[PDB]
Order: structure tokens, then sequence, then C-alpha cells
């Protein structure tokens, strides 16, 4: 082979793209190992080459092919990297190429896999943004599965830092990203003591992404070998015009809460951080505030009566200002909050009815642990969920209530006013309150409103309204074993019977079924005519 | 006693009243008119003299009625208008409007004098925003459009940075005002392109918070047909640069909306965009189609848009044929990148499955259309790319088969 690579295949012929592609096709052949070897033994012509752009890309292609054939070909790394880094850094201003940067980065990473984290591992992050760089990013992210298997001692200052003086903070961002899993997976040596204070570099602002990730990492770093030092990290952006994105606010506040959870349950900060965390977020910082609040969630009840759970005073303002769906969760995880449980129903209406379902479990928990505030709130929740027409949560409400009226009187008219959506919903409309009457004297106490309502409802039997009739006749068959409503409905059934003179037949016979059963005591008069 | 009751207004009033809907409204309103009528506030100085008067807000909060505000709307609004930071008055006026949305009232045609209390620019936009929000009672009959018409906004969206430093006291107010102005002109090219980009490049620099409401308003205004199909086309897509939402992961949270909104733009400006603009658009979507920042929703939308984009590019490229072939090679390189993403979808085999199926459908239609375009050393590279496509497509169909018509 050795004659080919220089007979009609030297640099002067690499200008032709088809010729180069044919050469790379030969090189790609698995069995052509000697043809690749003739070059693998002579990296000098690559070294002379890579310091033009077309031949640079061709050299990258050929060297990447060689490395793919022989990944162990790191012997020339110590000479190749010197210019590989040069071109890797330079190409950013050259373009920022079809596949060249990804190939070059793959070569750099492969040579890096022969060592743990070092300068080149930092530098290979430089470009990014090209082809979305997912190839190289995944390559390196998977490479931590090998890197993590002792390099941590001073990684913070021999892989980080290094002042590339060309790249931006993304160098620190991605390095911290990959640093976190190594510490999560795996001594509290003295170096960390000094590093925790070297971190800020005694800067005065540190209000950036780097602080966010660094504090997120250090949140678990304070076990054992004070308050003022942590204060410098936690406090800084309380400056007025800064910290406009609550992300950095909540990161520092979460770290502080972790400090509070550790030993620092003090009246200086404990009541200050809480009422300030739940503010200033509207749509996206809500996903950040919840986790920070989770850390204070166990800490606050550790005081409880010592603070009187005074946060009702804060709520008196917050409810007017804006959300408050964090206050009662202490009981759900499990006391005197029933005195203001009314706020849940008070704040609804033009809407987020979900809180009622959430608070039903808390209310039953209160009842088991320790009311008139429940018997009306439950009916209000029931009617408000019925306004949707939903979900088994509405049934869950009553199910939990009965372990230890308004909607009834509303829904008779709510069906009388009938409309396609109403017709569809009619089954749920009736079922919502007809499920309670099967387990309460609600109808037996007074069925006259129902007689007023339902008497003009079964006549609308069609599609889903028929299913409503099926539901209601079932309740009739339970109530009967009221005579006036039975007589009215029997008259309705008889007139429908005479109406025939098969959907009509289906409705007629279903009403006849409703009238029937109930023990034969009442069916004889009906049966007298069924022959026709 | 009246002066110190403000701090204890919760006591002795809820006990001694009940019809306060129509019996103590006529008590609060005169109290408000007697308390707030002085207004010795200051806006360009230190803490104002009236700083001690803030306590009246609780009494304002305790306004009784949600109906029949006709005799008590205009007077209370006007006495506030006498005030001419300015938030000292906005705090009261916002409550006045907040309690004013429900009740029925009239003579709101005083908008022509109200505007004199609104931006002049020789936080104020909040009041017209709540006005247009509860406008359901009267709708455009009160003012037509004049309060926010073209001539008001054509002056560089009526707002521009006057001082480079002063910085929240000025820039935050400007941030809110621009958003409210956009949200009100929503109803109804120099402003909404040039001022749009100029403010994008300068205003959200603090921590990029502005981009949230600004981008939502941009979506809403771009829903309005001609304001999307024709008016913004002057940009030449040059606003697709970094200026749109640069910053922290607030960028990550809002960029999906920005990309979807500009995709909506493209859906229509596909009608007439030139070949170079289409080329740079497909270039950006080449990065989009594989972005890790969001689930396949963005990737699906990007390829779906690319479908009609390449329809238009196929229509255009046949003319002069040379730039046509040039762009053809790179558009098929885009789906070369797509097959390369499939090469990782292979490993991704380890609900979202339905989204992946939809993505496969979309990109299959895309490659079909791309090939249709190509057919309407070229062949050897065609064969190479098709070999890659065939080898990688089975790896996606295998996930397609996971656990049909």
């Amino acid at each position: 082979p050795s004659q080919t690579v220089e007979l009609f295949m030297m640099e002067a012929t690499l200008n032709d793209p088809q010729w180069s592609r044919m050469f790379m096709s030969f090189l790609k052949h698995k069995d052509a190992r000697p043809l690749r070897d003739v070059l693998a033994a002579n990296p000098n012509r690559f070294i002379t080459l890579l310091l033009r752009l077309d031949l640079q890309f061709q050299a990258i292609k050929i060297i990447s092919i060689i490395v793919k054939n022989d990944d162990s070909w790191l012997a020339s790394q110590h000479s190749l990297v010197s210019q590989l880094r040069r071109v890797w850094v330079s190409e950013n201003f050259q373009e920022r190429n079809w596949k060249e940067p990804k190939l070059l980065a793959y070569c750099l990473l492969n040579y890096c896999k022969r060592n743990y984290g070092d300068i080149e591992l930092l530098f290979q992050l430089l470009r990014a943004f090209t082809g979305r760089f997912l190839c190289n990013m995944t390559f390196l992210k998977e490479y931590m599965e090998e890197e993590i298997p002792q390099k941590r001692a001073l990684f913070f200052r021999f892989v980080d830092f290094n002042d590339p003086n060309f790249g931006d903070e993304l160098k620190a961002k991605v390095l911290q990203h990959i640093l976190n899993p190594a510490f999560l997976y795996s001594e509290s040596i003295t170096s960390v003591f000094i590093t925790k204070v070297l971190d800020p570099e005694k800067q005065a602002d540190m209000l950036d992404s780097l602080r966010i990730y660094l504090l997120q990492y250090a949140t678990l770093l304070v076990e054992h070998a004070k308050l003022r030092r942590l204060m410098t990290f936690a406090w800084p952006c309380l400056l007025s015009k800064a910290c406009v994105d609550p992300a950095c606010k909540y990161s520092g506040h979460l770290l502080l809460a972790h400090i509070i959870a550790k030993f620092a349950i003090h009246k200086k900060i404990v009541l200050q951080v809480f009422h300030s965390l739940l503010k200033a977020h509207a749509m996206e910082a809500r996903a950040i505030v919840r986790q920070a609040m989770a850390i204070l969630t166990p800490a606050v009840p550790a005081r409880m009566e010592d603070g009187h759970q005074m946060l009702t005073h804060w709520t008196r303002k917050i409810i007017v200002e804006e959300l408050v769906h964090i206050l009662h969760l202490i009981v759900q995880h499990f006391h005197h909050l029933v005195q203001h449980m009314v706020s849940a129903m008070q704040r609804l209406g033009f809407e987020q009815r979900r809180l009622a379902v959430d608070l039903s479990e808390v209310v039953i928990k209160w009842e088991l642990q320790r009311d008139k505030q429940h018997t009306d709130t439950v009916v209000n929740f029931l009617i408000r969920v019925a306004c949707q027409v939903g979900e088994v949560l509405s049934r869950r409400c009553v199910n939990l209530l009965k372990t230890a009226s308004e909607l009834k009187l509303q829904w008779f008219d709510k069906l009388l006013m009938t409309v396609n959506y109403g017709n569809i919903c009619t089954g749920l409309e009736v079922l919502s309150f007809l499920l309670t009457v099967l387990q309460s004297p609600a109808i037996l106490s007074s069925f006259k409103p129902l007689q007023r309502g339902i008497a003009a409802c079964m006549t609308c039997g069609n599609t889903k309204v028929l299913r409503a009739v099926h539901s209601l006749l079932s309740r009739l068959m339970s109530i009967f074993p009221y005579e006036e409503l039975e007589c009215l409905y029997a008259a309705v059934g008889k007139v429908i019977y005479e109406g025939l003179t098969p959907s009509q037949l289906f409705g007629t016979l279903m009403i006849l079924k409703s009238a029937c059963s109930n023990n034969p005591s009442y069916i004889d008069r009906l049966i007298s005519v069924f022959m026709r | 006693k009246l002066k110190m009751m403000q701090e204890v207004s919760e006591n002795f009033e809820n006990v001694t009243s009940s019809p306060q809907y129509s019996t103590f409204l006529e008590h609060i309103i005169p109290r408000f008119l007697t308390f707030l009528q002085d207004g010795e506030v200051q806006f360009l100085q230190e803490k104002p003299a009236q700083q001690l008067r803030k306590l009246v807000l609780e009494i304002i909060h305790r306004i009784p009625t949600n109906e029949h505000l006709r005799p008590h709307t205009k007077n209370v609004l006007s006495v506030m208008f006498r005030f001419l930071n300015v938030l000292i008055c906005l705090r009261i006026i916002i409550e006045l409007h907040k309690q004013f949305r429900p009740p029925i009232t009239q003579e709101i045609h005083h908008f022509l004098d109200f505007v004199k209390q609104i931006y002049k620019e020789l936080v104020l936009a909040e009041l017209p925003i709540i006005v247009v929000l509860m406008y359901q009672l009267y709708k455009l009959n009160i003012h037509n459009v004049v309060a926010e018409f073209v001539p008001l906004i054509m002056n560089t969206i009526a707002i521009q940075v006057s001082a480079q430093a002063r910085y929240a006291d000025f820039i935050a107010a400007q941030i809110k005002t621009l958003s409210f102005l956009a949200y009100i002109i929503r109803i109804y090219s120099q402003q909404m392109v040039k001022g749009m980009l100029q403010l994008l490049s300068n205003c959200p620099a603090e921590t990029a918070h502005l981009r949230k409401e600004l981008l939502i308003a941009a979506k809403h205004i771009l829903t309005t047909e001609l304001r999307n199909q024709f008016i913004p086309c002057m940009d030449k897509l040059f606003d697709e640069s970094i200026l749109i939402g640069s910053g922290y992961t607030a960028r990550e949270t809002l960029r999906p909306l920005a990309y979807s909104t500009l995709a909506d733009l493209v859906h229509h400006v596909r009608q007439h965009l030139p070949l170079s603009d289409l080329s740079l658009a497909v270039q950006l979507f080449a990065k989009n189609i594989d972005d890790e920042s969001l689930p396949s929703s963005i990737q699906t939308m990007s390829c779906k848009l690319l479908l009609n984009l390449v329809d238009c590019i196929r229509s255009k490229s046949e003319q002069e044929s040379g730039n046509g072939r040039d762009v053809l090679m790179r558009m098929l390189e885009v789906f070369v990148l797509k097959f390369h993403t499939i090469a990782r979808y292979q490993l991704s085999a380890i609900f979202q499955v339905t989204d992946c199926r939809s993505l496969v459908k979309t990109l299959v239609c895309g490659v079909k259309t791309i090939t249709w375009g190509i057919t309407s050393q070229l062949q050897p590279k065609e064969t190479q790319i098709y070999i890659k496509l065939v080898k990688y497509a089975m790896q996606a169909l295998d996930i397609y088969q996971v656990q049909m018509k």
C-alpha cells in the first residue's frame, strides 16, 4: 500500500472532492488495515498539515477514521493535541463544518478518555451550539460513567478555573453539571474547607448562573468538618433592583432553608425567609418556589406554638394580593387551621375548584383528629363541583364526609330550564345528588321539591337523559320499599304507553320498568293494559 | 377617633352593620372623598409628605358594594386624577378599578380627559389595561381606538429609553408600560418591528423578566392575521438573532413560545419570502429540529413547518435552477441531520411514545416531500444518504412498534 498514499493521492489531489471521497472509502474498508497503518505510523504529515481549510477538514476526517479503526492510537496524542486544540479554538471564529467540528471533538474526547479530567476536557466544551452539539454532549455525559470510577480532590481548581480567556461562563456551567453526579455517587478533607470560601473569589456580585449551580451543589456540603459566612452566600441579591429572576433568589433561599433545617432555626431568618419566598412569582417561578418551601415545611412546625403559627397574619394580606395552596399541607402530611379553613370556599368564583378536593382529605383528617364548619363547606364543594356539568373526586367528597341541600334545591331547576350539552350532562346532573339519597334521609325528609322537578324531566327521555331515567328509577326502587310522585310518574308512563298508538318503544318500556318492580303491589293497574 | 381607626378598622364595624351594601357605601365614599382629596404627593423628590396617609388603603379595601357604582365612580376617580413616585396614586386607582369591574356604571366616555392622565411621554398603562379588561359593559363605543391608535404608538412604540441610568425605578416602569401598551393595542410596521427589536435588545437586559409578558403579548397580537401575515414581513427575519430572550433559563422557559410564534409568522410569510430568507429559516430550523431544550413538541412543530417551507422552496427553486440546486443540497442536508438524530433515537429506545410516533410520521412525510423536490456526483451522494436513511429508519420503526391501522 505504501506507494499509493503518495503516488496519485498526495495533497495536490485532495483538492478534487470525489478523489478524496474515493480515498476515504478505501480507508474505511475494514480489511485495509495496512493501508491505514502506513499513515498511522507517520503523524508528522498531519502535524505539518493542520497549521488550507479544505485540507484541514480532510485531515480531520482521515485522522478520525484512523482513530475509529484504532482507538488505542493515543501514542501521538502528545504531539497532535498541541495543534488539535489550536484548530478547535480557532474554528469558532472561522465559522461561528458540515460534520468537521463533531469529528474533531470526538477525536479530542477519545484522546481525553485516556485520562481523567484535565485542561483538554475543559477546552473541548468550547464551541457547542453547533449541530446542537448533542453528539459530543452525550459522549461526554456518558464518559462520566468512566470518569467517576479520586480525581475530585482538587478538580475544582485544575479542571475548573484554567482561565481559558476565550470561552465564556458555559465552561464553568457544563463542568459543574458533570461535577455534580461525581459527588452525588461517591472524605471531608481540609481542601473543601478552603474551597467553600475560595468559591466566590471574594467577588461582590456573584448574581449569575454559576452561583446558582454552585450553591445547588454545596447545599449538601455542610455536614461536618459560621452563620455569617453562609450569610454571604445566601443573602446577596436582596438588593432592590437586582434578582429580577426569582430563580437565583429561590436557589439561595433553598440553601438557607437547608441551613435552617440543619441548625439555624432562628427568629432572625426563620420568619423572614418564609413570607418572602412566596412572593413575586406568577407563572414560571412557581415551579421553583415549591421546592424551596418544602424545606421550610418541616422546620416551621418544629416551632408551631412558639410562633403561634402566626402566618395567618401573612395570609390575611397574601389572599388579597394573590398562591396560598401551601398552608394546610402540614395537616395533610399528618391542627387549629379549621378556624380559617373557610378561606378555601371563600376565595372561589369568578375558580380553581381543585383545592376543594385537596382540602376534603384535610378536613376529614381534622375531624378524625379533633364540625359545623365542615357540614356547610362540604355542600358548597359538592354544588361547585356539580357546576362542571365531575370526576370521581365529587363522590370522594361525600364518601369521606360520611365516614364520620343547596345543590339538591338548585338542580331541579338546573334540569327544568332545558341544551345539547345539558342533555349530555343530565345523567351526571341527576346522579350527583341521587347518589347521596341512597345513603341519607335527604329525600324522605322532603320529596316535594324533587316531585316538582323530576315530574317534568323523564318526559325529555333521549340519549343520555334516558340514562338519567335509568339512574333515577333505581333510586325510586330503593325509596319506595312518596305515593304522590309515584302516581304522577305512573300517569306519565301511562300516557307515554298510549303514545305509541322503536326508540319510542324503548323509552316507554323503560318508564314501564321504572314503574314496575317495586314489589307487585303497584304494578297490577299497569299490568292491566300491557297486553295491548 | 377616625384617624386611629384606620389601624383597627376590623373592629366594631362588622358587628354594627349588615345592609352595608347600600347603607355604608354612602359612608365609605364620603370618607374617601374627605381623606384623599388633599394629595400632597411628590414624584421627583424623597419620601413625600403624604407618606403617613397610606393607611386609607384598608378602608378602600373595605369598600362595601359590588353593584351600583354609578354615583360613586367618576368623583372618586377624578379626585385621584388631581394628583397628576407616581405609584403612590396608582396604588389607589388600581383598587378603584379592581372594585369597579363588577358593578354597572356609566359616563365612562370621560376617557378623553382620562387619557390626559395617561402616558404622554414628552406604570400609567395599567389603568387602560383594566379598562379594556372590563370593557365588556360598553366595548369600543366608549373610545373607538383613539386612546391607543397608530399615531400614539408609531413614535417608537410611544416609549424609548431616555436615560441610560437612573435602575429599576425607570426600566421596570418602562417594562410594565410597554407590555400594557402592547396588550391594549392588541384589540385595535415601523413600531412593531423596529421598536420591537430595539426594546428587545435593550430593555430585558436586567434578568430577562420582561420577555414573559412581552412574548405572550407578541403571540396575542400576532394572532391577528394581517399583523402577522403582511405587516411584520419587513424584518427580513433579521430579528431571529440572539436578541430574542437572551439570558438565564428564563430563556429556556420562554424560547419554546418564541419559536412557536415565529413559526406562526413563517406559516404565512412563506407566501412571499425570498430564497435566501428561506435558506436561513431552514438553517435555524435545522438547529431547532434536534434541540434538547424541549420534548419532541418543538421538534414536531419545526419539521411540520419545514414541510410547507420546503413546498414553497420546491416551487421557487425550479426558477434559474442554480440557486435551486444549491439550496436543494442543503435542505436535504437538513434531513441528513434528521437521520443523524434517528441514529440517537436508536439509543433512545430505553404518552411520549405517541409523540415519537407523530414525529416519525411528520419526518416521513418530510423526506417524501424532500425527495419529490429533488426529483423535480449527485446520485452517489443520494445513494449514500439513502443508505443511511434506510439503516436508521428501522431503528425508529422498532420503537414505533412498541406495545396498527
